């Protein structure tokens, strides 16, 4: 599956 | 693949 | 992997 989302900018 | 931008 | 930064 897709990873997950990256941190906030 | 990787994950979508924070 | 995780995504990149907003």
């Amino acid at each position: 599956p897709p990873g997950p989302p990256g941190p906030p900018g | 693949p990787p994950g979508p931008p924070g």
